């Protein structure tokens, strides 16, 4: 529990971006349960999405680890919730904070990147027939992300 | 005089951090790389002081203690973007403008350097400098 982590924890409890919650576990204060509301007007609107985030030993040299738990139909999220997002991959800087990671995932839910280099079938659907993809995403939101 | 060798000075500072009770929670320093036994790089944190345009920002710094530390000052760079006179446009803490560095005393520790950068933010002259958006980096 470095000073940094303690101050970040406070900012996450008190000043989480609107639509987001993040709360450390009692057994493990480096391990956070996270929620993000499906963005209004998006295909995820109305849903409540649960994620888990962990600060590994080498944080902040290395980024937080973070995945969805709630199933979500999204070009940049795989079938076990792993997230293709540049800032928790190759565009991480030690100055960035958890707050920013979570905001970025919230933005990624409104603004998917189906042209991300690494091919997957959901991205391919988004490109082939965006309207159908969005429709499947709404169906998945109703099925899996009910508040 | 009796010069403390660099490696034993840095072991001293390592232990001060380790023995730290957790009281001072507005400045922090700690080893960057878990396996460097020669302690070249340190991570620094400053929490921007209250009633300033820096307030409560979690500001990150990198500290390099080269061959000649602490005979010459540590190299301190802000990773978080700041508007502060002693900080150059690449985030480097300027050796002629930061009072602690201009008149360098061996005895000054990395933790004191950070407390002293934090006071720089609270000064009447600097406490109103317009800052970049919170979270900005160089």
């Amino acid at each position: 529990l470095t000073t940094r982590i303690i101050k970040e924890t406070e900012k996450l409890q008190k000043e989480c971006p609107p639509g987001i919650t993040a709360t450390p576990t009692k057994e493990n204060p480096r391990y956070f349960m996270v929620t993000i509301q499906g963005p209004p007007q998006s295909c995820y609107e109305g849903g409540l999405f649960r994620l888990e985030l962990f600060l590994p030993e080498e944080y902040p040299m290395k980024p937080p680890k973070v995945r969805f738990l709630t199933r979500i139909y999204h070009p940049n999220v795989d079938k076990v919730g792993r997230i293709c997002l540049d800032i928790i991959k190759d565009k991480w800087s030690p100055a960035l904070l958890i707050n920013k990671v979570l905001l970025s995932i919230q933005i990624l839910m409104s603004s998917p990147n189906p042209d991300d280099p690494l091919a997957n079938d959901v991205a391919e659907h988004w490109k082939e027939d965006e309207a159908s993809a969005l429709q499947t995403a709404r169906e998945w939101t109703r099925k899996y992300a009910k508040p | 005089m009796v010069e403390v060798p660099r490696n034993f000075r840095l072991l001293e500072e390592l232990e001060t951090g380790e023995k730290g009770t957790g009281s001072n929670q507005n400045v922090s320093v700690g080893l960057r790389d878990t396996a460097d036994i020669f302690f070249h790089y340190w991570n620094g944190t400053i929490v921007g002081p209250p009633s300033t345009t820096f307030e409560y920002r979690i500001l990150s710094l990198e500290i390099y203690c080269d061959e000649n530390y602490p005979k010459v000052p540590p190299h301190i760079r802000f990773l978080s973007k700041v508007n502060l006179p002693c900080v150059d446009s690449d985030g480097t803490v300027n050796r002629e403008k930061f009072h602690v560095f201009k008149h360098w005393d061996r005895r000054t520790t990395m933790e004191l350097c950070l407390s002293e950068l934090r006071k720089e933010m609270a000064q009447p002259q600097n406490r109103k400098l317009v800052q970049p958006p919170e979270g900005s980096t160089y």
